[PDB]
């Protein structure tokens, strides 16, 4: 009920988004940067070939970790609606 | 209640310091309706029971202007109901 | 295995993969205690933890099945029997006495 | 007797009927569709009941251009006080998809302006909670006490009008903008770092950098920023809801 | 007491108001608004036919009155209908529960204001608060906590489109919608999560708490 | 056997494992206290927290199972069983003392 | 540790692990008050906090079980066992003094 | 978080005036405040037990107690001094 | 956090202005500033607590008392004086 | 600079020139004011008046004159906005009420 | 911020203020304190601004009847809408011009 209450669930709310993101962010971040770094040691320059790798790559986190996000996911919605009725004012 | 005795007194204070509405006009009309309907038909069962000095004009007069009461009293519920339907079918 | 089983948790358990691990943990455990006690020399425990439901005509309560094998000619008392069922029984959230199964290595029902 | 004088009785709960049903329809919270219509009629209805009796009743006929006058008085009381308090979340939400634009949340804007593909989720996120801190504060009876207490300033009665005044609230409309920016500053700000510091990874070798390593960093960097900037919002948040306030108190006289 | 013709009219007048008493004087409004704002967080503005949500919510309303409706019954309805309590006592006997259940939820800020906008005395306890003051208190009260439940109930579907958009965003995916995506896993996190038993329990729980 | 002890796990816990790690740290300090008691050598208690169910017209409540070793002849008095019980009880949200267990290193049940 | 467990600086997996760091730091420091006393060598507290139904208006309350090891032969007072009640009872929001337990190092209950 | 450490910092800084007093050595603050409640009815009234140490045979007089009881009272929002507690290093009750 | 450290601040101006009184050595103030409630028949107000180290017999005048209570109440919007408790180094009520 | 930190500062700085002022009045050594601005709720009618408490140091024996204190009590209330002088306390360095 | 203009505003004004005062011949100093009044979340109602002047005097330059009605006047109109009669004038010795 109190403020503290409030920016504390938004805080909470807004890092179990950076949770869910963050793996497949990073993972695009550093297929990118591999690929770059090749680029920039081979001299081979086209904006295309980046593109290629990060979205296998993205997806295959989803093969990986996704049950783990999936999980944390629906932990956070239940547990958020159990504390529902306890939180109101 | 004990309580509802010192607010009695806790209220007379506010009053020495210091120094009805349309639901209770729409309950005094039904009871002044109600009041003279049942003293028609109180006079009407008196007659009916043979007692002495109730006239048979009286009786029908009563009847007549209680029934005129009981008619008044309708119209006025029909109108205000009216216009309560109106009134919630107003758009916000 | 039992509380040291639930140590080296890849990142994807299922929660079905956690129930089945905490089901495995308490059999260790209780298993462990049961040994503790002197004249069981080993013990082994299976837990049937199931669906509740609703409907009173089909209610099947938690069972449970403990085999001890004991340290050779060391009976178990009635007294004992009660305290290994006692145990298991509090053991399983809503495990009534009366669904515990005791028996020997040589397959005498020690309980009922 | 049986009078039951009903114009007295109507013109006395027509007017503050109105004036309160004009701020219900526009005021935040008060003015969202999810409340069924009939709920806010009864709200309307019930604060009528209770406040009119103890106001002085007006006598002028439903049947007037004097009626009109008032009736468009009234609606404009409402509307510029609902307004003027839904100015606040229009701030918190302006804050919101700036910061969310920075993400390069929402890239094809930039390409194609107003191309009916547009998500500012961000600044949804912040809208709901500032309609939840308000919740908090209690803004709501906050405002119906005030429309009852601008009867005391501005009676029923048509009474004549001044100007600058309504540019003021059109003034408000900077408020918006420059608080906006005062949510905005820091995160941005170093959000601008980040952005200057990929230009520095842009001048090493050419091309193979941003939109390939860029935008993940930056989506990350502000998810973070911002969800410790959280805690910021609430102490701006009751710095907004005074500035709408005392601005409504000012000039609404 | 009044007679039969006058009794039969205000019944007749009474059983008009009856939308009036479910959405103001009880549980419906805050059992409406929050299947509203739900509706409008998981991107179908239509999916459960209106009409299915409707009754949803008077089924949830009738579990949740039942004790008020039972004390309501017991007090007021029986004794009038043994013609031990007039008419216009019966009226007065129920409302006392009705009242109770609408102080037991109205919160107090909307109490004291309410109390300070009618220029009434003080009020020392909340036996000497009427109806005129409970009425839109208990109002107000309903409207802020149904509104405090969906915007905390809007959270994690806005969740799920910020990291949604997010993802797409990383691979450069920049023109690809992304609500289109999210709508379906805004649907299985729903059906995942016991989506209607949690929500059901969780307001049946917030009136009795 | 310690609060600690599971205060690791590194992370991706599912709630499930915060609470299955509570009760075993709460069982853990449980045993330490009771084997402080003098005559106690060794304890061990098992929790049974039954976890919620809306299916029974009202909430069931938990159970305990404590078995003690005790010092060569060191016997618990009555009022030792007693304080052990209590203990117990105390230590678990809402648990009814009948529905605690004590038994020794030999089986006989104390309770 | 109490307090200073909660100073290590270490991250709160959530709310739920916030709550159990606060319930430890409390039965720390309040265990240190208690050994403080003259007669109390070491003190053990542990405390339970309770839940909530589900649609149950009915309610419930803390419990609290104190463990004390006495130097040899000091016996508490009628009057150390009551100020070691009020204390606890105090130091937990709503604990009715009658749910709190002390009980000494050969397991006599000290209280009721 | 910010709650419990708002908590903790009074317990100290009560406990540290405490001591200043004379006769007192060292004290010890406890503080239970409970869960507020906006409703129109739901109200609880914290608590205090306050544990002191005395310098050897500085015994607290009485108004010494009813002192600390103000102090402590005062400290808490809404702390009914018959809620404070207040103990010596032997177990006997000043209160 | 905003509130709580504006508390501190001037809890400590408060006492420094107390010391800066010739026979105050230290001061120590505590306040306790809550939130009200309307129509619960008796609430309750801000209180405050303010302990004094006197120097060596400097005993505090009448008026000293009376001072203390003024500064401290204007100090802390709507403090009702009666709710100031002025106690000094031995545990005495002053006020 | 947060709203609320913007209004402190405010303050303090009032306080702050306030004692100055007092300070150059002749019998005055050096001043302390304290200001406790209120705060408006929906909850009550009149807002409660802000106080102040004012302490002087004197010079050696340089009592003020009644009309000293009047003077002091009129410049205090003046500078806060809505101040009732019967809301503003003085004080010297002994503890005597001079109000 | 806009509260910050107007803190910095109120100063000026104070400040360019007490300069005019003191370049009066009997005046060594003067120091000037401006209360503007405040706007309320409800109710109407003006609070007309106040002002307290204190004067330094030079030794024995005792100010006129006249003077005190000129500092009075300077200041009221300077400030927007104040009343004269919310003009104190005070001296180095705290006895009250006005």
């Amino acid at each position: 009920m109190t403020p503290e209450s409030v920016m504390m669930m938004g805080t909470e709310a807004m890092k179990v988004a950076l949770a869910l993101a963050a793996p497949l962010l990073l993972v695009a971040l550093i297929t990118g940067l591999i690929i770059s770094i090749l680029q920039a040691a081979t001299q081979i320059n086209e904006m295309t070939l980046s593109f290629i790798p990060k979205i296998v790559a993205v997806f295959i986190a989803i093969i990986v970790a996704g049950p783990w996000m999936l999980n944390l996911l629906l932990d956070y919605v239940r547990t958020l609606f159990s504390n529902l009725p306890y939180i109101i004012g | 209640a004990i309580q509802g005795i010192e607010g009695v007194i806790s209220q007379l204070q506010a009053t020495a310091m210091a120094a009805v509405s349309f639901a209770g006009q729409l309950h005094a009309a039904l009871d002044r309706i109600s009041d003279r309907q049942a003293a028609a038909r109180v006079q009407a069962e008196k007659f009916t029971l043979g007692e002495p000095g109730i006239a048979l004009n009286d009786v029908m007069a009563d009847m007549q202007k209680a029934s005129v009461s009981m008619q008044m009293g309708i119209q006025v519920r029909n109108k205000l109901v009216a216009a309560y339907q109106e009134v919630m079918s107003m758009q916000v | 295995v039992g509380f040291e089983l639930l140590d080296q948790e890849k990142f994807g358990i299922s929660q079905f993969s956690e129930q089945v691990n905490y089901q495995r943990a308490l059999e260790g455990e209780l298993a462990r205690t049961i040994e503790t006690l002197g004249p069981v020399k080993s013990a082994r425990v299976h837990l049937a933890m199931p669906k509740p439901s609703l409907f009173v005509r089909e209610q099947k309560s938690p069972s449970a099945s403990v085999t001890v094998t004991l340290e050779p000619g060391r009976a178990l008392d009635e007294g004992q029997i009660s305290a290994v069922v006692h145990l298991v029984s509090s053991a399983v959230a809503g495990l009534p006495p009366g669904n515990v199964t005791l028996v020997d290595q040589s397959g005498h029902l020690l309980t009922q | 007797v049986t009078s039951e004088q009903w114009l007295y009785w109507l013109h006395l709960y027509f007017w503050p009927l109105l004036r309160v049903l004009a701020l219900i329809s526009t005021a935040p919270i008060l003015s969202e569709r999810a409340i069924p219509k009939r709920v806010k009629l009864g709200l309307g209805i019930m604060i009528t009941l209770v406040i009119a009796p103890s106001l002085p009743a007006n006598d002028t006929p439903l049947f007037s251009i004097a009626a009109l006058w008032l009736a468009m008085q009234q609606i404009l009381i409402g509307i510029a006080l609902g307004f003027t308090m839904q100015f606040a979340f229009a701030a918190v939400r302006t804050a919101g998809e700036f910061i969310g634009l920075q993400m390069g949340l929402s890239f094809a804007t930039f390409v194609d302006p107003g191309s009916h593909l547009n998500m500012p989720v961000l600044a949804r996120i912040m809208d709901m909670l500032a309609m939840l801190l308000f919740l908090t504060f209690n803004g709501h009876l906050w405002l119906i006490s005030l429309l009852v207490d601008t009867f005391h300033t501005l009676p029923i009665g048509s009474n004549p009008v001044n100007s600058n005044a309504f540019m003021a609230l059109a003034r408000a409309g900077g408020l918006i903008f420059l608080n906006g920016l005062m949510l905005a500053l820091p995160v941005i700000t170093l959000l601008l770092t980040l952005n200057l510091a990929l230009g520095l990874l842009n001048r090493m070798a050419p091309q193979l950098s941003i939109f390939v390593i860029g935008f993940p960093l930056t989506l990350t960097v502000g998810i973070m920023l911002m969800a410790a900037l959280m805690p910021l919002i609430a102490p701006f948040c009751e710095h907004l809801f005074s500035e709408i306030f005392n601005l409504l108190a000012d000039i609404v006289s | 007491s009044w007679s039969l013709s006058v009794q039969t009219l205000v019944f007749i007048t009474s059983l008009t108001f009856l939308p009036a008493i479910l959405l103001m004087m009880t549980s419906f409004t805050r059992i409406i608004i929050v299947f509203g704002l739900l509706r409008n967080a998981l991107g179908t503005p239509s999916a459960p036919p209106n009409q299915v949500l409707l009754g949803l919510a008077l089924f949830l309303t009738f579990f949740i009155m039942s004790p008020v409706i039972d004390k309501i019954y017991v007090d007021a309805y029986q004794p009038f209908s043994e013609q031990k309590i007039s008419m216009q006592e019966a009226l007065d006997k129920g409302a006392q529960p009705l009242r109770a259940f609408m102080l037991r939820q109205t919160r107090e800020a909307d109490l004291a204001l309410f109390a300070r906008l009618a220029n009434s005395g003080p009020l020392q306890g909340p036996e000497a608060v009427p109806m005129r003051i409970l009425l839109p208190a208990y109002v107000t009260s309903e409207l802020k906590t149904a509104f405090q439940i969906g915007f905390t109930i809007f959270i994690p579907f806005l969740i799920i489109d910020l990291v949604i958009a997010s993802v797409l965003m990383a691979l450069g995916m920049m023109m690809v919608p992304p609500a289109t995506i999210a709508l379906p896993f805004k649907l299985m996190l729903f059906v995942l999560v016991d989506g209607w038993q949690l929500l059901m329990g969780s307001l049946a729980q917030s009136f009795y708490s």
